[PDB]
C-alpha cells in the first residue's frame, strides 16, 4: 500500500459555469436555499454572524455598491440573536438579484466563463483595465483552454500581470485582507521560472506547488503575520490530504501538495515551510495542539531544530536552508509524474527535492476534547527506577478541584425504604448468662462507644446523603416533568416527601398538573424523617409482605411516639389523604402540635391506643445505665401494651437489653409477643441504633431470646478505640516507594514533561489516578489518585521499584486528560455492600495473621487477581491457586508471588498443605472453578476434606469462609437487599450464580468429629471501620442496611494445628 | 459605556506575536506616539472582532 | 467521643486560582449558569433583590466604573 | 456588634458539629473574633460567645435579633 493513489483535477477551473449558465447562476427566479445557495451560522457564544455562500459565489468580490444594500447591515442590526431567516432569505434574494455577471453566451461546449474575473471587474464596477477590456469585449471572458483565459487579458493589456483581491470567505466580516493573489502573464514553463527567481529578490511573497487555470499565481501578503496564518492553514490541509494518501484511500486531491513555497519571507515562515515539508508524526498523533495551530507549529519546528534524531534534524535544517526549494516525499513525486504525463504542458513548481521520509517508533497518545483521563497504573513494568527524587504536587484552586467530605449516593428512589430483619435464636436465657451480658452491657455503656464510630455516623447522616434524590424528586415535580405514579406507590411516598404540597392525583396513576404560578416550597426533613417513613413502610410490610400499595386501611391508626416538628407525620398524613379516617399523630414529651406532647409512660388518665407504634424516643440527657434501662423497658412496654403492631427503637442494643425486653413482653400477662431485631435502609449507614419490632401472636414464640445476633453485634464488638481515628489526609508530596503515606488521597498539579514521572511514582500506592490538563494553553496537568492499601501490601514486598514510566511519556502533551469544568472528588467514595465487606473480612484475617509467630508463608487458594494480598505481611511469601488468575512472570519474580494457576484438588489424597502456612479459603469453597455453585453437601465435604488434611501438619491454619443457613431465613422477610437475593432459597451475592448455604451447628458439629481445633469468628465494627477509614471509603445507606445481618452470616471459619 | 468597557478591557493597544498571533495588553493607558515605533498598535484598528 | 475530630485547612488560600486560570476565570466564552456562576434571589416581600456571586468572584471590589454598568441598574 | 453576633453564630455551630464528634472542614479552630479594643457591649458578646452556653444548644435564644439575644444572655 505503498503508492499513492489519487485523482487529481483542477477544482477551481470546474467550479467556473458554462457561459451559458452565466444568465441566471443567480437563480433570479427562485430563493436561496439554506445548505445549498448559502451556509448561515450564529455563533452565539462569540456573537458573530456567518454567511457563507456556496457554488460558484463562493469567490466573489464585492463593489461598494454590493456592500451598501441592506443585506450587509444585518448582522450589526442583530448584535444578540441570530438573523431570523426570512430577513436573511429575503436580503440575500433581493441582493442575489442585483448582481448580474457581463458576459457573451455562444454555442461552443468546449468554452467555460472566466468567473474569477468577472466577478473581479464587477465589483470594481469596471474602472480597471480589466474591467474595461471586459466591459467593452465580454466574450474574452469565454474560454476553451483554462490558461488561455488569462493570457488573452494580458496581450490584451499588454500588463505582465494582474493583482486580484482575495474573498473574504464569510462575507459578513468586511476586514481587510491579509494578501492578494497576483495573476502573471507566463504561459510556458521557462517564463515561470523566471518570474520564480525574480520572485526570490522581493520581500514578503508566496506561491502555490502548482496552479489553476494552470497559470502561475502569487500570494503577496500585507505583513508578515498574515502570511504565517497563511502557511499554518496550508500546513494543515496538505497534512490532512497527506495523511489521507498515507491511508491509501483514493482522493479528489486539488494538487499533489497543499502546502505554500515561500519565495520571500521571514525566519518564522521558513520554520513553517520546513516543518510543513517534515510531515512529522507529531500530526498524525494529535500531540500539537490546534487551537493556536501557527504556535504549535514554531515549537514543533524548535524541536526540530534540535532533534535528538540526527536525522530529522539535518532534515529539517536542510529544508530551512533552502526553503524555496519544494521537498516532497517520493510517493508525492510519483504522483506528479502521473500529473505531467496526462497534462504534458502543465506547470508545477520546477525547485523540488526529493527526500526520504525517516520513520520515528514512538505513538504518542493523544485525545484533544474534554474528558479526564482514569489511568490505571501497573505495579510493575520494564522502566526499573532508582531513588526517584519526590515530586512536588502544586497546590490547585477550587476553580478546579472541589474536595467533598462524602459522595451522595446515587440510588433508586423505591431501595430507600428496605429494610432488614433479624428473628432471635436462642430457647431460654439462663440467669448466667443474663448476669454475663449485663456486665459486658454495663462495662459497654459507661465507656462510651468507639470515637471512630461516631465519627463516621455523624460525617455521614442519612439525610444529607438521601438529599439529591429528594431535591431531584421536587425539581422534576416543580416543571411538571413527573406524572404517572400508583397511589400507594414508594415513589408517592417520596413525592410526599419532596414538596409541602397536598397532592391530588385527577385519576388512576395521574397526578395534578400544577396551578399556574404556584411553586410550592419543598417539604422540610430532620436527619430522622426518611427513616422514621421506612418505619412505617416497614410496618405496612410487616402487617402483610404481599402489598404494594402503603396506604394505611381506612378506620385505622397510627403513633410516631417521638416528636418534635415530626415532619414524617405530615408527609404521612399527606400520603393518606384520599384515605377515609386515617388518624396520624406524634406524641414526644417535645411534640410541637399537630403532635401531642406527653411524655412516656402515658399518664395514667389519658387514653392511647393504635394499629401501629413508631417509637423513636431518645432521652438527650446523659444519664446512668440503670436509668436509661427502666426508661427504655417503660417505652416498649406501653409501645406493646398500646398498639398490636409496636416498631420502638432501642439506641443501646445490648443483648442485655434487648433480651431484658424479651423477658418484660413474656411478663406481661396472657399476651406472648413474637419479636424481630430491624434495621432501615433509610437509617444512617453507621447508626448501631436498632428497630425492635413486637407483635401478639396466638402461640407461644419458640426461641424468642437473642444470642449473637446481628444487630446486636454490630452494637457490642464497637468498644473504646486504642487509636486515633484515621483522618484522611491529601498529599501533595510523591517520595519514590516511601510507604509512609496515611490513609486518603494524592491531589494537585505537576508540570506535563513531570507528568508520566508522577505516574511512574504514584503507582505505588495509588491503584488508579484520574488525570486531565485544564486547557489547551494550560501546561499543568491536575491529578487525583486515592491511596489503595491493597497496592501498597502488593508494591512494598520487596525493593524493587519498576513501572510502565515508558507508555506514560508516550501521553505528553494531549494524551493525559483535558477537562473545563471543576471537578468534585470525595474524601469517602460509594462502595458496593459486598466489596467493604470482603474488605472487613481482609482486616479481620489481616490483624488475626499478624498475631501469628514463625509462618513462612500465605497460600490464598482461590485467590484471584491477587485481592487477599492486603492480608498478608509483606515479609512472607504470597501464592495463588486459582485457575482465574492471570499470569505475570515478571511481577511475580519481582513482587515475590508464586501462583499455581491450576484448580485447588480439594480431595484428601491429593492435598498437599505445607507446615508453617496459612492457608486462605475466602468464599471460594462456595463455588466450583467454572463458576457453577457448588451443592451444600459438596461444600461440607470439602471442609471435611481441608481439615482433615491439616490433621498431620505441625503447624497451619485454615480461614476457610462460607455463607450460614439463617441468612435466607431473613432475607425471605427482609426488603434491602438490592445486590443479596435468595432465588429458590439459595443466596445470591453480586452477578455470582446462586448457592446453598451451610448451617453452622451441622459444621461445627462436623469439626468436633474431625477433632481439629476450630474457630467460628467473623469481623467485628472496629474492622468495617479500619476498613473505612484504610480504604477511603463511606458505607452508604442500603449498605449500611444490610452489612449487618449478611456480615454476620458469612462466618470465617478458623482452622488451626 | 458598556461596549467600551468590554472593548478595553481587552486592552488599549496590542502585539502581533512571532507566531503572528494578537496580543492585546489588557490595560487602558492613553496612546502616545512614542508607542508608533513600539511593538504596540492601537487596539481599535485591530480588526479583531 | 470527646476528642474533637477535623482536618484544618485554609479554605480562603483554596479559593485562590492558579495564575493561568485568571485569563478565563470570568469564562468569558460562556454564560453564567444559576447556581455555578451566580445565586440570584428575589425576596417578594421585602422587595428585595439579592445577587451573590459563586466561586472566585464571592470576594470581589466594584470599581465606580462597575457599577456603571446597567446590570447595577436592574433591581431599580 | 454585628460582626461579633455573626462569629459567634459561626463558631457556635461549628463547636455543635465537632462536639457531635463528626469531622468538619471547619476553617479554624474558633471561628468567632477577638476584641482588641471595643465597648462594653462588645466585651460582652465575646464573654458569652466564649462560654458555649447551653442555651444556644436547646434554641433558648431567638436568632432573629441575635445580637440582642447574646447581650440578654450575658446578662443572665
Ligand atoms: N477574487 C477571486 N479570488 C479567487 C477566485 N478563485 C480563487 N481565488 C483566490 O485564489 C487564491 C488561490 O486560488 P486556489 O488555489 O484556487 O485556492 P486555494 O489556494 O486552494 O485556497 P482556497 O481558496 O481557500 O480554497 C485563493 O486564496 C482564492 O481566494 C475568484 O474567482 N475570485
Ligand atoms: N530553522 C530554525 N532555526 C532556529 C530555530 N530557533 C532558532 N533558530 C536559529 O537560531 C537563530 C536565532 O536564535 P533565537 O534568537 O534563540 O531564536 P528565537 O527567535 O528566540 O526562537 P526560540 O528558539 O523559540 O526562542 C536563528 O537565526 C535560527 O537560525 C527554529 O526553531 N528553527
Ligand atoms: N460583663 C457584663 N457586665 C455587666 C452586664 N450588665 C451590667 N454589667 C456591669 O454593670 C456596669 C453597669 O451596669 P448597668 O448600667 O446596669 O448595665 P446596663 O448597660 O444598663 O445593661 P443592663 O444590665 O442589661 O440593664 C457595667 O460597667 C458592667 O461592669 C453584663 O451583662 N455583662
Ligand atoms: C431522637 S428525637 C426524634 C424525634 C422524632 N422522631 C422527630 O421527628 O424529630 C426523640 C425525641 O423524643 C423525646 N423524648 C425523650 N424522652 C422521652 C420520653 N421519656 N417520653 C416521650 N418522649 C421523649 C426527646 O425530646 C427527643 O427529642
Ligand atoms: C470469591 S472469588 C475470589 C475470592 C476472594 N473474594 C478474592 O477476591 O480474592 C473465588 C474465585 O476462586 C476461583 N475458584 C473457584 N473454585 C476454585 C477451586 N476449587 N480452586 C481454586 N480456585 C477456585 C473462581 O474462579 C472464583 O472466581
Ligand atoms: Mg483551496
Ligand atoms: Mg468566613
Amino acid at each position: 500500500m505503498w503508492h499513492y493513489t489519487s485523482i487529481n483535477n483542477d477544482t477551481r477551473v470546474a467550479l467556473d459555469p458554462k457561459p451559458n449558465q452565466i444568465r441566471t447562476i443567480t437563480k433570479p427566479n427562485t430563493v436561496p436555499q439554506l445548505g445549498t445557495d448559502y451556509l448561515y451560522t450564529f455563533n452565539s457564544q462569540r456573537r458573530s454572524h456567518t454567511l457563507r455562500l456556496l457554488g460558484p459565489f463562493q469567490y466573489f468580490n464585492f463593489s461598494e455598491t454590493d456592500r451598501g444594500h441592506p443585506l450587509f447591515r444585518l448582522p450589526l442590526k442583530y448584535p444578540s440573536k441570530a438573523i431570523p431567516a426570512d430577513e436573511l432569505i429575503d436580503n440575500l434574494h433581493s441582493w442575489m438579484r442585483s448582481v448580474h455577471l457581463l458576459h457573451v453566451r455562444s454555442e461552443d461546449n468546449t468554452l467555460r466563463y472566466n468567473w474569477m474575473l468577472g466577478v473581479y471587474a464587477r465589483s470594481t464596477n469596471y474602472t480597471t483595465p480589466v474591467g474595461q477590456l471586459v466591459v467593452n469585449a465580454p466574450a474574452i471572458l469565454n474560454y476553451s483552454n483554462p490558461q488561455d483565459a488569462f493570457n488573452s487579458v494580458f496581450v490584451a493589456l499588454g500588463i505582465d500581470y494582474i493583482d486580484i483581491p482575495i474573498t473574504n470567505s464569510n462575507i459578513f466580516d468586511d476586514s481587510s485582507t491579509p494578501y492578494n493573489v497576483r495573476i502573471w502573464h507566463a504561459p510556458t514553463m521557462t517564463e515561470v521560472n523566471h518570474i520564480l527567481a525574480l520572485m526570490r529578490k522581493s520581500t514578503l511573497v508566496s506561491t502555490h506547488s502548482s496552479w489553476h487555470w494552470n497559470v502561475l499565481h502569487t500570494f503577496h501578503y500585507r505583513s508578515e503575520s498574515d502570511m504565517i496564518d497563511h502557511f499554518a492553514a496550508k500546513i494543515l490541509e496538505d497534512w490532512r490530504q497527506k495523511e489521507k494518501l498515507d491511508k491509501g484511500a483514493l482522493v479528489e486531491a486539488d494538487r499533489v501538495i497543499q502546502r505554500l513555497i515561500p519565495l520571500s519571507s521571514s525566519t518564522y515562515v521558513q520554520r513553517l515551510a520546513a516543518i510543513g515539508a517534515l510531515y512529522p508524526n507529531e500530526f498524525t498523533e494529535n500531540v500539537l495542539d490546534l487551537s493556536r495551530l501557527s504556535t504549535a507549529l514554531l515549537q514543533l519546528s524548535d524541536t526540530y531544530y534540535q532533534h535528538a534524531n540526527d536525522q530529522l534534524r539535518r532534515l529539517y535544517r536542510r529544508m530551512y536552508n533552502d526553503s524555496r526549494t519544494l521537498y516532497m516525499t517520493q510517493r508525492h513525486q510519483e504522483l506528479l509524474l502521473a500529473q505531467i504525463t496526462a497534462d504534458p504542458n502543465i506547470l508545477l513548481y520546477p525547485y523540488t527535492y526529493i527526500f526520504t521520509t525517516i520513520p520515528t517508533s514512538m505513538n504518542y497518545i493523544s485525545n484533544t476534547g474534554q474528558g479526564r483521563i482514569k489511568h490505571s497504573l501497573t505495579v510493575t513494568g520494564a522502566t526499573e527506577h532508582d531513588t526517584v527524587a519526590d515530586i512536588v504536587l502544586g497546590q490547585t484552586g477550587e476553580d478546579v478541584i472541589t474536595i467533598s467530605m462524602v459522595e451522595p449516593m446515587s440510588i433508586a428512589v423505591e431501595d430507600m425504604y428496605g429494610y432488614v430483619l433479624d428473628t432471635p435464636t436462642r430457647d431460654i436465657w439462663p440467669a448466667d448468662e443474663q448476669i454475663e451480658q449485663k456486665g459486658d452491657a454495663v462495662a459497654l455503656y459507661d465507656t462510651k462507644t468507639s470515637r471512630a464510630l461516631g465519627m463516621f455516623n455523624n460525617t455521614v447522616r442519612i439525610d444529607d446523603l438521601l438529599s439529591p434524590l429528594l431535591s431531584l424528586v421536587y425539581r422534576t415535580y416543580i416543571k411538571g416533568d413527573t406524572m404517572t405514579m400508583t397511589q400507594g406507590s414508594l415513589d408517592h411516598l417520596t413525592l410526599c416527601a419532596a414538596v409541602d404540597s397536598d397532592i391530588t392525583f385527577v385519576g388512576n396513576r395521574m397526578i395534578a398538573p400544577l396551578p399556574e404560578g404556584y411553586i410550592p416550597k419543598p417539604m422540610h426533613r430532620n436527619n430522622s424523617t426518611m427513616k422514621m417513613l421506612s418505619l412505617y413502610v416497614a410496618l405496612k410490610k410487616l402487617e402483610n409482605f404481599a402489598t404494594n400499595s402503603y396506604l394505611m386501611a381506612p378506620d385505622t391508626s397510627i403513633i410516631l411516639l417521638g416528636a418534635e416538628r415530626e415532619p414524617a407525620v405530615n408527609i404521612l398524613r399527606r400520603f393518606n389523604r384520599n384515605v377515609s379516617n386515617v388518624r396520624i399523630i406524634g406524641m414526644g414529651d417535645r411534640a410541637v402540635e399537630p403532635n401531642i406532647r406527653v411524655r412516656v409512660p402515658f399518664p395514667i388518665d389519658k387514653n392511647i391506643s393504635a394499629d401501629f407504634i413508631i417509637c423513636d424516643i431518645n432521652s438527650y440527657e446523659d444519664q446512668s445505665f440503670e436509668s436509661m434501662f427502666s426508661e427504655t423497658i417503660s417505652v416498649v412496654t406501653t409501645c406493646a401494651s398500646a398498639a398490636t403492631r409496636a416498631l420502638v427503637k432501642i439506641n443501646h442494643p445490648s443483648e442485655y437489653m434487648i433480651n431484658s425486653v424479651i423477658e418484660r413482653l413474656s411478663q406481661l400477662g396472657g399476651v406472648f409477643y413474637h419479636t424481630a431485631l430491624l434495621k432501615t435502609a433509610s437509617q444512617n449507614p453507621y447508626s448501631y441504633e436498632t428497630y425492635i419490632y413486637i407483635t401478639p401472636i396466638a402461640a407461644a414464640v419458640r426461641f424468642p431470646f437473642y444470642s449473637n445476633s446481628a444487630m446486636i453485634n454490630r452494637y457490642m464488638t464497637a468498644v473504646a478505640d486504642d487509636e486515633m481515628p484515621i483522618i484522611p489526609s491529601i498529599h501533595t508530596v510523591i517520595k519514590g516507594h516511601s510507604n509512609t503515606y496515611s490513609p486518603g488521597l494524592f491531589c494537585g498539579c505537576v508540570d506535563v514533561q513531570s507528568a508520566p514521572l508522577a505516574l511512574s511514582q504514584l503507582k505505588s500506592y495509588c491503584s488508579e489516578a484520574t488525570t486531565w490538563r485544564v486547557d489547551s494553553d494550560d501546561n499543568l496537568v491536575n491529578i487525583i489518585a486515592r491511596i489503595d492499601p491493597a497496592r501498597i501490601a502488593l508494591e512494598f514486598r520487596t525493593r524493587s521499584n519498576t513501572s510502565a514510566y515508558h507508555e506514560y511519556q508516550r501521553y505528553v502533551p494531549n494524551g493525559l486528560g483535558f477537562k473545563v469544568r471543576k471537578t468534585r472528588e470525595f474524601r469517602y467514595m460509594h462502595r458496593e455492600v459486598t466489596f467493604i465487606h470482603k474488605l472487613m473480612m481482609y482486616a479481620l484475617i489481616r490483624e488475626q495473621i499478624s498475631l501469628t509467630e514463625n509462618m513462612t508463608q500465605v497460600v490464598s487458594i482461590g485467590g484471584r487477581n491477587l485481592a487477599d494480598i492486603s492480608v498478608v505481611p509483606l515479609n512472607m511469601k504470597y501464592v495463588v491457586i486459582d485457575p482465574a488468575t492471570r499470569i505475570e512472570t515478571l511481577t511475580q519474580e519481582k513482587k515475590n508471588i508464586e501462583v499455581q494457576s491450576r484448580p485447588f484438588q480439594f480431595d484428601a489424597a491429593n492435598m498437599d498443605l505445607e507446615n508453617n502456612s496459612i492457608y486462605l479459603f475466602i468464599a471460594v469453597i462456595m463455588n466450583e472453578p467454572n463458576g457453577a455453585a457448588t451443592p451444600a453437601r459438596m461444600q461440607m465435604d470439602k471442609i471435611r476434606n481441608v481439615a482433615t488434611a491439616m490433621l498431620t501438619r505441625t503447624n497451619c491454619v485454615a480461614y476457610i469462609s462460607f455463607y450460614e443457613a439463617g441468612i435466607i431465613t431473613r432475607l425471605d422477610q427482609s426488603t434491602a437487599h438490592k445486590t443479596i437475593r435468595v432465588e429458590e432459597g439459595r443466596l445470591k451475592v453480586a452477578n455470582y450464580v446462586p448457592v446453598d448455604t451451610l448451617v453452622e451447628a451441622d459444621v461445627t458439629l462436623m469439626l468436633r468429629d474431625i477433632g481439629i481445633t476450630h474457630e467460628i469468628i467473623r469481623p467485628s465494627t472496629p474492622e468495617l471501620i479500619d476498613a473505612c477509614s484504610n480504604y477511603g471509603i463511606r458505607l452508604g445507606s442500603t449498605g449500611g442496611a444490610v452489612l449487618d445481618v449478611f456480615n454476620h452470616y458469612s462466618p470465617v471459619i478458623k482452622l488451626v494445628r | 459605556p458598556v461596549e467600551y468597557g468590554i472593548f478595553v478591557q481587552r486592552g488599549a493597544t496590542y502585539t502581533i506575536n512571532a507566531a503572528g498571533e494578537f496580543e492585546f495588553s489588557g490595560r487602558n493607558e492613553k496612546w502616545d506616539q512614542a508607542l508608533y515605533l513600539s511593538e504596540h498598535f492601537p487596539a481599535l484598528f485591530s480588526d479583531v472582532p
